[PDB]
């Protein structure tokens, strides 16, 4: 912002937002994976208990 | 639709921007950031000096 002014700066910050949210996305994605894959070894662990 | 017309000095023509600053697009006459609309200009060097 204190190089640009709004008119492009606008353009310019948005593949920030676009490029964050992507990774942000990919790091959920993992986590109901791996909370499934742990919810079987509790299901597990719960039977033979 | 509404006109409005006016005469400046040649050098600040690129000035009538929305986001534009300086001297005359700060202090005389200022266009909204999300304006809409057309823009004509021309010299008048034969009928103003």
């Amino acid at each position: 912002l204190s190089r640009l002014d709004p008119p492009e700066a606008e353009v310019q910050i948005d593949r920030l937002i676009t490029g964050r949210l992507q990774s942000l996305q990919t790091y959920v994605t993992q986590q109901l994976i791996r909370a499934a894959e742990i919810r079987a070894s509790a299901n597990l662990a719960a039977t033979k208990m | 639709v509404y006109a409005d017309s006016f005469v400046i000095r040649g050098n600040e023509v690129s000035q009538i921007a929305p986001g534009q600053t300086g001297n005359i697009a700060d202090y005389n006459y200022k266009l909204p950031d999300d304006f809409t609309g057309c823009v004509i200009a021309w010299n008048s060097n034969k009928l103003d000096s």
